């Protein structure tokens, strides 16, 4: 489950 | 106008790195490009996996003349009906914990000398329909702390099973 849509780790 | 900010999340344009505890299984900084501009997040949503407790700390904070500080926080809360059967271990809320210290311990995180300053609820939970559709429902809380002695400060995020996005933490005294 995603807490924010169409969101990706980011590193 | 009569504000100085000392701490601004989404103004570091994914810059600042957060530390998390347990390392690797809570809070994730993650990214959204569906816009022009990307959106950065402290995001986290372990809803249905067992007992949470993922904490997330700041950056050291220098205080300088501030004596009240003021936090602005600006997250998203998806509702706990939006997952199956979770209805027992789905949270809808998260804690605001401070500490201060003068100097910064860098990666040495004790939460116990941490200090709650509250519980924090969504006016506006994120339900599936706005999920889906990609139409959020983003919730904007304040809260101060206050007389500072110390150098400088962190703040903390504690989640216990929520489904919590972080888009914006801002903190400033006033002159
Ligand atoms: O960029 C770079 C990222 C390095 C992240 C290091 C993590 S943060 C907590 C833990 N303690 C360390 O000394 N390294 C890891």
């Amino acid at each position: 489950w995603l807490a924010y849509p169409d969101s990706v780790p980011y590193s | 106008p009569g504000e100085v900010v000392l701490l601004d999340f989404a103004a570091a344009g994914g810059e600042l790195g957060w530390l998390t505890h347990p390392y690797g299984k809570g809070w994730d900084l993650m990214q959204n490009i569906m816009n022009d501009m990307p959106i950065y997040m402290y995001s986290v949503c372990n809803v249905m996996s067992g007992d949470q407790d993922n904490w997330l700390r700041t950056n050291w904070v220098y205080r300088g003349e501030a004596e009240r500080i003021f936090i602005e926080l600006k997250f998203t809360v998806r509702d706990c009906n939006s997952f199956p059967g979770g209805a027992s271990s789905c949270k809808e809320t998260f804690n605001l914990y401070y500490a201060e210290s003068d100097l910064d311990y860098g990666t040495n995180f004790q939460k116990r000398l941490f200090t709650k300053i509250d519980t924090i609820a969504p006016d506006e939970i994120t339900v599936s329909s706005d999920f889906e559709a990609r139409h959020v429902k983003l919730n904007v809380e304040e809260r101060s702390v206050g007389p500072l002695t110390r150098k400088g400060f962190y703040l903390a995020f504690q989640d216990i099973g929520a489904c919590v996005a972080l888009l914006s933490v801002r903190v400033y005294y006033k002159k």
